[PDB]
Parts: structure tokens; C-alpha cells; sequence
């Protein structure tokens, strides 16, 4: 989310589980970059 | 040539120079307040 912050939760599944959980804070810091678009790093 | 000089010069530093011409090390602390998180803060005044 935008300043820029990240939350996460990592769990096994067996294409998403039909359920609910709440994610915990991972990254929290401004950088001054307008983020309107994104791409992954492979 | 006449009235043409390389813009830089060396400092001929010698221990025998008077104090005003002895070398001095200068460090300047520039403190910036940006949109970035503060990351440089002094010690916390904690107690018991």
C-alpha cells in the first residue's frame, strides 16, 4: 500500500483457499517514489 | 601561458609551517531532513 508499506502472511495450501486471515507488518518506510505501476523481479 | 593557469594547486604542507599554514582536517556535518524516515537519532534517555 501507499507512503509505501508492506504486510504479509505465508501459509501452505492444497486457486486460493476460501478463507480469512490477517497479515502482519513486514516493511514500513517512505522513499519518495511515486508508485503507480509495479512489476515482479524474476 | 601568460595569464593562463591550471586552476588547481597543491598545498605544500610541512611541519615547519606556521600554524595558519599547517594542515587541518575538516569534517562538516550536513544534516538532512527528507521525506525518507529519520534514521540518524541520538541515544535514548531511558531510566529504571
Amino acid at each position: 500500500k501507499n507512503y509505501f508499506k508492506i504486510y504479509s502472511k505465508h501459509t501452505p495450501i492444497n486457486d486460493l483457499p476460501q478463507g480469512f486471515s490477517a497479515l502482519e507488518p513486514l516493511v514500513d518506510l517512505p522513499i519518495g517514489i511515486n508508485i503507480t505501476r509495479f512489476q515482479t523481479l524474476l | 601561458g601568460f595569464n593562463c593557469y591550471f586552476p588547481l594547486q597543491s598545498y605544500g604542507f610541512q611541519p615547519t609551517n606556521g600554524v595558519g599554514y599547517q594542515p587541518y582536517r575538516v569534517v562538516v556535518l550536513s544534516f538532512e531532513l527528507l521525506h525518507a524516515p529519520a534514521t540518524v537519532c541520538g541515544p535514548k534517555k531511558s531510566t529504571n
